[PDB]
């Protein structure tokens, strides 16, 4: 089906404690495949998925060069932003950056992105036409005008429609066993007594990939949206994901409740019942 | 400036079975800024050999990290995750419940 | 593969 590749960059200034901390990670879909950490001993871009390890020293040398250059621009950006927002030398601040591309289920270019946040808040983003910029702040306007005059969006359009999706497709092919797989959720229910008159019914989905999933409870086929406790999908640590959804079931009423699981790895959606 | 509280889940990689080796995970997410302190506890004491994932972030810019250590559950041992962050006025401890 | 050109805010 559909796929994406994304790179995430965080830079955090540390006044009086040296250079800003910089961390870059890259993902294809929900699978991390590279990392750089400016505090770490190696100073190299490093593999985080087995399928990227057989790329070759030209790859590792080049990506280490490019990632270090990203670290350096963010190091300038922090000083630049502090100037724009008239902020003191003393505080720690955060620049985040994300870019990358989606392909549709034909594997052709679908959507491109490139956006920045400052201190947890949208700063500037490339619009979907990849030709113009969204900026909310007055300070961000200085950036927008700089980028318009330097034709950064033209440069980014070229990369997102060409190189970005070409390398996504290469990775999809090279990592076919890991990236073009699905792991269907292995499911179960638990039942714990709150008190004498009700019990919590929890529907579990475990070891699934990719992360996208819908877990819902119905009672006589009516959706129980407002009475369902739902936790955030969470990583198992081994490349799979986990989720649960729970409802409070009054005594004798277990039979009215169904849990509904939708996931790409399932041959049909599951309807589960405590029985 | 923007400060968002970490959500915290403490759990095992595989269904916990006594005597079988596993990973204990503390997942922290939705937080800003990124300086966070996360420890795994065994019977209240800091587990030394604890690793974390590489810092990354969601579409709304809030950070997430998985903290993890190898462990083999027993019937008696109690595990927990203790988190401190600027949004928290004291470290929040979440106990591992092998039904959650 | 990373974007190869410098961008400064």
């Amino acid at each position: 089906g559909s796929h994406s590749m994304r790179y995430f960059f965080t830079s955090v200034s540390r006044p009086g404690r040296g250079e800003p901390r910089f961390i870059a990670v890259g993902y294809v879909d929900d699978t991390q495949f590279v990392r750089f950490d400016s505090d770490a001993a190696s100073q190299r871009m490093e593999p985080r998925a087995p399928w990227i390890e057989q790329e070759g020293p030209e790859y590792w040398d080049g990506e280490t060069r490019a990632v270090k250059a990203h670290s350096q621009t963010h190091r300038v950006d922090l000083g630049t932003l502090r100037g724009y927002y008239n902020q003191s030398e003393a505080g720690s601040h955060t620049v985040q950056r994300m870019y990358g591309c989606d392909v549709g289920s034909d594997w052709r270019f679908l959507r491109g992105y490139h956006q920045y946040a400052y201190d947890g808040k949208d700063y500037i983003a490339l619009k979907e036409d990849l030709r113009s910029w969204t900026a909310a702040d007055m300070a961000a306007q200085t950036t927008k005008h700089k980028w318009e005059a330097a034709h950064v969006a033209e440069q980014l359009r070229a990369y997102l429609e060409g190189t970005c999706v070409e390398w996504l497709r290469r990775y999809l092919e090279n990592g076919k066993e890991t990236l073009q797989r699905t792991d269907a959720p292995k499911t179960h229910m638990t039942h714990h007594a709150v008190s004498d008159h009700e019990a919590t019914l929890r529907c579990w989905a475990l070891s699934f990939y990719p992360a996208e999933i819908t877990l819902t409870w119905q009672r006589d086929g009516e959706d129980q949206t407002q009475d369902t406790e739902l936790v955030e999908t969470r990583p198992a640590g081994d490349g799979t994901f986990q989720k649960w959804a729970a409802v409070v079931v009054p005594s004798g009423q277990e039979q009215r409740y169904t849990c509904h699981v939708q996931h790409e790895g399932l041959p049909k959606p599951l309807t589960l019942r405590w029985e | 400036m923007i400060q968002r509280t970490p959500k915290i889940q403490v759990y095992s990689r595989h269904p916990a079975e006594n005597g079988k080796s596993n990973f204990l995970n503390c997942y922290v997410s939705g937080f800003h800024p990124s300086d966070i302190e996360v420890d795994l506890l065994k019977n209240g004491e800091r587990i030394e050999k604890v690793e974390h994932s590489d810092l990354s972030f969601s579409k709304d810019w809030s950070f997430y990290l998985l903290y993890y250590t190898e462990f083999t559950p027993t019937e008696k041992d109690e595990y927990a995750c203790r988190v401190n962050h600027v949004t928290l006025s004291q470290p929040k401890i979440v106990k591992w419940d092998r039904d959650m | 593969l990373l974007f190869g050109y410098p961008v400064y805010v």
